[PDB]
């Protein structure tokens, strides 16, 4: 989601991605190199060295955010509650139906619904 | 000398002090009225959800036109409670962020509807600064981003805490101010 | 600190207007005898 | 004391205008915010002076009377010069044609004495179009005449017996302040006037005797917008909310944060809101 | 000693047929100081290529007149090749990197 | 200069439509001090030129409200 | 130097736009009192 | 009094601060910023990790 996470290629000369980036494969033999970057991952670096961790990346595809289809979910909430992961950062908003079933943090920006119009 | 007065010995010394009350009054109106109209603050269509145009679309002009990226969180908040504003939502835009923003400025779409932080924030870097959210900032039912976990692991109580040491400490402050900056906000 | 408006007494301002005020008795003055021999 | 309570055994719940932050965060287990908000400063309204100073605002006396004495002059400038070739009228026609009313009287009869008159009535033009322009830029630019705004280097900076800053003891306002190592100055201030119940200290804003108050923005929003009289100045300065609290190991920690979600779908908190927080403006 | 024409130090001008170039005293009435700058095709961006003479003079080459007086040297000016200022980059076959 | 010299054309021209009474000398009195302020042959002309004056006479005015406020 | 005194100096188009006011004016008038004039008057 | 609200709101320009403007680091299309190649200018550029 453009101002949260960001995808961009990598340099093709230095060959491995500009620092200050995280590498982040794509979920599908040749599986396409392209590494991410914005506001929600920098919280997960400066995350990674106060609670100690590693970590890898991955896009997922089937399903934009997450949703009931007749009894099984898609999206990022589908790779939480199919022990396919085991975190889901990004733009992700909370309510009572997802979090019935999988367990949030505390909400670190704040948002809900708005209109926009013309001026 | 009223009549003589408004704009054409002791006697006639008075209804100059009235003729000199005009252009003290008059210059003084068109004044104030300059300060008045050289405030900009202009009406905007809507005022919340709850307002007819959104609520009963069936007026005598077109209904505003209702654009939300579908299979997303907003809709399953529209359709849980408003059944009539969800069954006119079927006309709508489907490129996301994208598509509602050209299609706004092109007259396909009159109102938009998605997450609220992105929004502010899109229109926040926009050419010319023509666009804006009618709530004048308002949000509805708000709630906020997280970190989904797997149900009742043992990290939640470890990040939990290391989150409320970031805001807690103007440090994601820093954050916010290099992602999330437009021209038009202060303007 | 508090003291913006600034409310202009621009007595120059007023002395450039009054360059065309006082100079129309400066009028008259080259008026004022024009007349005399014109009279007479 | 009230956090005390709960962690010592008397009470299993607190509901009240509790804050989130990490030192709390050890040893209660909160619940999803109900209410988000800030920090905001309240201070005295300012008077808007008057009308009757406004209107010699740009009568700044100096002119004001190099003019109010050089109408005479005309007058004795041209009878003095018709008498060469009837002036207590011309006395009675400066006033008027400055004024562009049409209280006047007989005309000036030279040639010499119509190029006289003439110049005055363009002189007076150029007054009156003076006066109606520089006021209105006075009432443009003199707009905020205000307190002091958010904390960036005013006289929050020199602890001077000007300013009075105040919170409430046993807050987390005051802790907030103290861990702040780049506010030390803005503390060392603020202990030798805080105050005891943040309700007698709003008293002391409407006594004079009390500049600043450093406090909520949820409470002191209402009691601005209801009371009279009293502003808050700016932005906010910091972001957290609210939040039930409950002791370690609770049943009902699952259950109740999901009421608090699960109301804020239904508008339910939407209209609690409209009910006594709202609605209620001076 | 090798040079670059940048506007407000050492200007490039065409030399006159007889071989010399304009002199036009300052201000201050003192005779101006200019020197026979070789250099590029003058005309730098397509054509093989023209190695004609110039005429240079400004703040810089003043400064390496004085200078000289107090060395003894003896110079010949000669614009750069190719314009640019000068980096280093790492060019085709990741072999060696030179400074362009 | 224009308005200046603009000005003075309507002090020609009306003269030579009401002439064909009014002293010649005085036509042109009335019209500086129409534009100043302050004293269907006359009338069809004289009519719009004296709103003339309103017109702009209020626009200076307009234009110095903004080189007080914009400086 | 460095200036930018006044924001404006009011053009000579919209003054035009006034000056095409007085213009309408005096075109106008003429034909009409002149032409009409030889009706008004013989009969 | 309304003809003046218009001439005051025709804002001419407000072109630029210095390195820091938001026109700056968002380049959209807006603004687009041209140095001299291969200069010493554009490695420092290279080399400033924000
Ligand atoms: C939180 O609410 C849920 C839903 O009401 C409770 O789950 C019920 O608990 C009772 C108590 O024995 C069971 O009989 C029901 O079968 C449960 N519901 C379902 C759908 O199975 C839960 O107990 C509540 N939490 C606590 C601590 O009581
Ligand atoms: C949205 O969800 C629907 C329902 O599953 C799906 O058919 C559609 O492909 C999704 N995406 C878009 C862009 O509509």
């Amino acid at each position: 989601e453009r101002p949260f996470v960001i995808v961009e290629s990598p340099d093709p000369g230095t060959g491995g991605c500009v620092p200050n980036t995280v590498p982040c494969r794509r979920q599908s033999a040749p599986y396409t190199k392209l590494c991410c970057k914005g506001f929600c991952i920098d919280i997960l670096k400066k995350l990674a060295r106060v609670v100690k961790f590693s970590y890898d990346l991955y896009l997922v595809t089937n399903g934009k955010h997450g949703k009931r289809v007749r009894g099984v979910w898609n999206g990022m909430i589908g790779e939480v509650y199919y022990k396919r992961a085991d975190m889901a950062i990004g733009s992700l908003t909370i309510n009572e139906e997802r979090s019935e079933i999988v367990d949030f943090s505390v909400p670190f920006v704040e948002t809900g619904i708005s209109v926009m119009v013309a001026r | 000398l009223w009549a003589l007065v408004f704009n054409n010995t002791t006697s006639k010394i008075m209804v100059l002090v009235w003729a000199f009350f005009a252009v003290i009054f008059l210059a003084s109106y068109t004044a104030n009225l300059a300060a008045f109209m050289i405030q900009e603050q202009y009406i905007d269509t809507v005022s919340g959800l709850s307002d007819k145009k959104f609520q009963r679309p069936q007026d005598q002009y077109p209904p505003f036109r209702f654009g939300t990226v579908p299979n997303g969180s907003t809709e399953r908040n529209i359709r849980s409670n408003y059944r009539d504003m969800h069954t006119h939502m079927v006309k709508f835009n489907q490129r996301s962020v994208e598509d509602a923003l050209t299609s706004l400025k092109m007259g396909k779409l009159d109102a938009f509807i998605y997450d609220a932080a992105v929004l502010n924030y899109m229109a926040g870097k926009d050419e010319g600064c023509k666009l804006v959210t009618i709530g004048s900032g308002k949000v509805f039912a708000t709630t906020g981003y997280g970190i989904a976990m797997q149900k009742d692991s043992h990290w939640k109580r470890a990040i939990d805490l290391a989150l409320l040491q970031f805001l807690g400490d103007g440090e994601t402050q820093k954050l916010e101010t290099v992602w999330l900056s437009g021209i038009c906000q202060n303007e | 600190k508090n003291e913006v408006m600034s409310s202009k007494l621009d007595i120059d301002n007023m002395a450039g207007v009054f360059y065309m005020l006082l100079v129309a008795m400066g009028l008259a003055l080259l008026v004022f005898a024009w007349e005399h021999l014109v009279y007479w | 004391g009230m956090m005390g309570e709960l962690l010592s055994g008397q009470a299993d719940m607190i509901v009240a205008p509790l804050t989130i932050n990490n030192e709390r965060a050890q040893y209660i287990e909160f619940s999803k915010p109900f209410k988000y908000q800030g920090l905001t400063i309240l201070v005295k309204k300012e008077i808007p002076r008057s009308t009757l100073d406004s209107f010699m605002q740009p009568f700044q006396s100096t002119l004001w009377l190099l003019v109010g004495l050089s109408v005479h002059v005309v007058a004795v400038m041209l009878y003095l010069l018709d008498r060469f070739s009837t002036l207590s009228s011309a006395m009675w026609f400066s006033w008027g044609v400055l004024l562009n009313s049409g209280i006047g009287e007989g005309a000036p009869r030279s040639f010499s004495a119509r190029i006289l008159g003439m110049v005055w009535a363009g002189f007076a033009m150029i007054i009156v179009a003076s006066y109606t322009a520089n006021l209105a830029a006075f009432l443009v630019l003199d707009r905020p005449e205000e307190r002091i705004t958010g904390i960036n280097d005013p006289r929050l900076r020199n602890p001077s017996d000007k300013f009075i800053y105040a919170t409430v003891k046993q807050s987390s306002v005051d802790i907030y302040f103290r861990r702040q190592v780049e506010l030390s100055t803005m503390y060392r201030h603020m202990e030798k006037h805080n105050y005891e119940s943040a309700a007698e200290a709003i008293q002391a804003v409407r006594d004079n005797k009390l500049h600043a108050f450093i406090w909520d923005s949820a409470v002191l929003e209402f009691e601005a917008s209801q009371k009279c009289d009293l502003v808050t100045t700016g932005e906010l300065f910091f972001r957290s909310g609210f939040g039930i609290g409950m002791r370690k190991d609770s049943p009902w920690k699952q259950n109740v944060s999901l009421s608090i979600l699960k109301s804020h779908e239904n508008g339910f908190m939407e209209d609690l809101d409209k009910t006594w927080v709202r609605y209620q403006e001076c | 000693i090798v040079t670059i024409h940048q506007e407000p130090f050492v200007y490039v001008k065409p030399t006159l047929s007889d071989g010399t170039c304009k002199e036009e005293f300052t201000v201050n009435g003192d005779p101006v100081k200019k020197v026979i700058c070789t250099g590029p095709n003058d005309t730098s961006p397509g054509s093989p290529r023209h190695t004609v003479p110039q005429c240079c003079y400004g703040f810089c080459i003043d400064l390496l007149i004085k200078l000289a007086r107090t060395m003894n040297f003896t110079y010949e000016v000669h614009l750069v090749a190719d314009g640019k200022f000068g980096t280093q980059e790492r060019v085709n076959n990741s072999n060696k990197k030179e400074w362009n | 200069v224009m308005m200046f010299v603009m000005c003075l054309t309507v002090v020609a021209i009306t003269v030579f439509m009401f002439e064909y009474a009014f002293t010649i000398g005085k036509s042109v009195w009335l019209l500086w001090a129409l534009v100043f302020n302050n004293s269907t042959t006359s009338k069809i002309m004289v009519l719009v030129w004296a709103f003339f004056a309103v017109i702009f006479l209020a626009s200076y005015t307009a234009n110095l409200a903004a080189f007080m406020i914009q400086e | 130097d460095s200036r930018s005194n006044a924001p404006a100096t009011l053009t000579f188009e919209n003054m035009a736009g006034v000056f095409m006011l007085v213009a309408g004016g005096i075109v106008a008038g003429i034909f009409l009192i002149f032409i009409e004039i030889a009706y008004k008057r013989h009969k």
